[PDB]
């Protein structure tokens, strides 16, 4: 099957600049048989360019494709308000057709480093046998971080999950929440509970912690 | 064997400019972001700017924004600062730093020692 | 204009089976071959079939993900597309997609319906347990434990409280049920005399919380 | 060309 690998995985740019996509393919694909389609948040998908070049029904000029072989690119010449979403390429030339990862259009700004804050399980979570350890990464920029949980100085792997918010309509930061999840008994056997944060805009890692029973 | 290496510091007056560069042996840096920190006197470290892999972006501290270009050679394994416009509040000792994790995380494992900037 | 409209969806356990109907308006819908796409919660795109016209043979293609479970099938006197889902894993959980296939040499997909969600779990209707994510500026929030299905609503303050408000995605655990966290940050000045109530609201299990966040003892 | 399982608009 034809691999379709689309960089960047994110593009920050600022409204009026211009924006170009890349689609590369892991073999050889006709432009005939190349598209490009657009998903807003919220919404389903909607085709924009097909045949690597030609133009979908209603889509405004600025949007425009190129490419032949392996490499095929996706220019939209002014970034629109409207135009910050994901953008997918497909190949429908080879079985099974084959959809890229997509690329994300973010509005740019300046490096925010997250404020970290821990959270200990509740007490009343805790009566019923087991313990959730919540660390908030608040309002940072760009959107790459992570989050280390360590429980007396032990990196715990494979025991905790994040999510992440949709860029803030407002300061255009995003925030991220990560659960450490435990037993009572497992919770009630350490005492040094802390998750390291790690950011692009952070010279060394913040970590925040509590003593449990403090 | 990984060893970072900052240079091109010195002393200009406010309003100059000054083109640092920071030298990576031991690894090719295509595959990193490099990032450029300071600190100024008293001070914690403080970021300034990152150039990620090649078609990957540039991003910046809102104190240097629209000052400071950052820049990479790939083939001289070499990244770069551009400082214009500079203000006495810029005086640091600037550090260049490999990001670690290719995922843009900010691993920073492996740091030069610094360059000075004075600006008076 | 084209209309493209996606049912049949909704929860079902794995093993079972479930069809999708998509029904077509403001086209000839027999000389168009329909394709169905999917796409995961919070992933990309998958291709799951064609079906070609009548006139090209209505035969159908599917990949190899879904290749002996999933078949494609048609109604063209009532203008309907179908997709027989069989043998039902967790992972087929994802929005469907009805699509038309443009005519000629370039068969892009030129237009999509509003999409129908599928929900493959064995786990059984739960109201969720609201926990305090309380202060030690500072954060505070609420943890919205162990609910399933999705969806579940939070406000704060009966919705008079919006900034610096952030409500996240909810995660599913490895137990089949679902866990999403509310937090806002607020002034750590206004602490002692403000009340802060994060209002849960989970429709499926007629389960509605008030819980009031305080700072600890 | 084009791998006849991959066109929905002739019939293989």
């Amino acid at each position: 099957e034809i691999v379709l690998t689309q960089s960047p995985g994110t593009l920050s740019l600022s409204p009026g600049e211009r924006a170009t996509l890349s689609c590369r393919a892991s073999q050889s694909v006709s432009s005939t048989y190349l598209a490009w389609y657009q998903q807003k948040p919220g919404q389903a998908p909607r085709l924009l360019i097909y045949g690597a070049s030609s133009r979908a029904t209603g889509i405004p000029d600025r949007f425009s494709g190129s490419g032949s072989g392996t490499d095929f690119t996706l220019t939209i010449s002014r970034l629109e308000p409207e135009d910050f979403a994901v953008y997918y390429c497909q190949q429908y030339g080879s079985s099974p057709w084959t959809f890229g990862q997509g690329t994300k259009v973010e509005i740019k700004r300046t490096v925010a480093a997250p404020s970290v804050f821990i959270f200990p399980p509740s007490d009343e979570q805790l009566k019923s046998g087991t313990a959730s350890v919540v660390c908030l990464l608040n309002n940072f920029y760009p959107r790459e971080a992570k989050v280390q949980w360590k429980v007396d100085n032990a990196l715990q792997s494979g025991n905790s999950q994040e999510s992440v918010t949709e860029q803030d309509s407002k300061d255009s930061t995003y925030s991220l929440s990560s659960t450490l999840t435990l037993s009572k008994a497992d919770y009630e056997k350490h005492k040094v509970y802390a998750c390291e944060v790690t950011h692009q805009g952070l010279s060394s890692p913040v970590t925040k912690s509590f003593n449990r029973g403090e | 064997x990984v060893q970072l290496x900052x240079s091109g510091g010195g002393x200009v007056q406010x309003g100059x400019s000054l083109x640092l560069s920071c030298x990576a042996x031991x690894x090719x840096x295509x595959x990193x972001x490099x990032x450029w920190x300071r600190q100024x006197p008293g001070x914690x470290r403080e970021x300034v700017x990152x150039x990620x892999x090649x078609x990957x972006x540039x991003x910046x501290x809102d104190s240097x924004x629209g000052r400071f270009t950052x820049s990479x050679d790939x083939x001289x394994x070499x990244x770069x600062l551009q400082x214009x416009x500079l203000x006495x509040x810029d005086x640091a000792x600037y550090y260049c730093x490999x990001x670690x994790x290719x995922x843009x995380x900010x691993x920073x494992x492996x740091w030069g020692x610094g360059t000075x900037v004075t600006v008076s | 204009e084209v209309q493209l409209v996606e049912s049949g969806g909704g929860l079902v356990q794995p093993g079972r089976s479930l069809r999708l109907s998509c029904t077509a308006s403001g086209f000839t819908f027999g000389d168009y071959a329909m394709s169905w796409v999917r796409q995961a919660p919070g992933k990309g795109l998958e291709w799951v079939g064609f079906i070609r016209s009548k006139a090209n043979g209505g035969r159908t293609e599917n990949p190899a993900s879904v290749k002996g479970r999933f078949t494609i099938s048609r109604d063209d006197s009532k203008s309907i597309a179908y997709l027989q889902m069989n043998s039902l894993k967790t992972e087929d959980t994802a929005v469907y997609y009805c699509t038309r296939v443009e005519l000629g040499s370039s068969w892009s997909l030129g237009y999509w319906g509003q999409g129908t969600l599928v929900t493959v779990s064995s786990a059984s209707t739960k109201g969720p347990s609201v926990f305090p994510l309380a202060p030690s500026t500072a954060a505070l929030g609420c943890l919205v434990k162990d609910y399933f299905p999705e969806p579940v609503t939070v406000s704060w303050n009966s919705g008079a409280l919006t900034s610096g408000v952030h409500t996240f995605p909810a995660v599913l655990q490895s137990s089949g049920l679902y866990s999403l966290s509310s937090v806002v940050t607020v002034p750590s000045s206004s602490l002692g005399t403000q009340t802060y109530i994060c209002n849960v609201n989970h429709k499926p299990s007629n389960t509605k919380v008030d819980k009031k966040v305080e700072p600890k003892s | 060309n084009v791998d006849p399982n991959a066109n929905p608009n002739v019939d293989p």
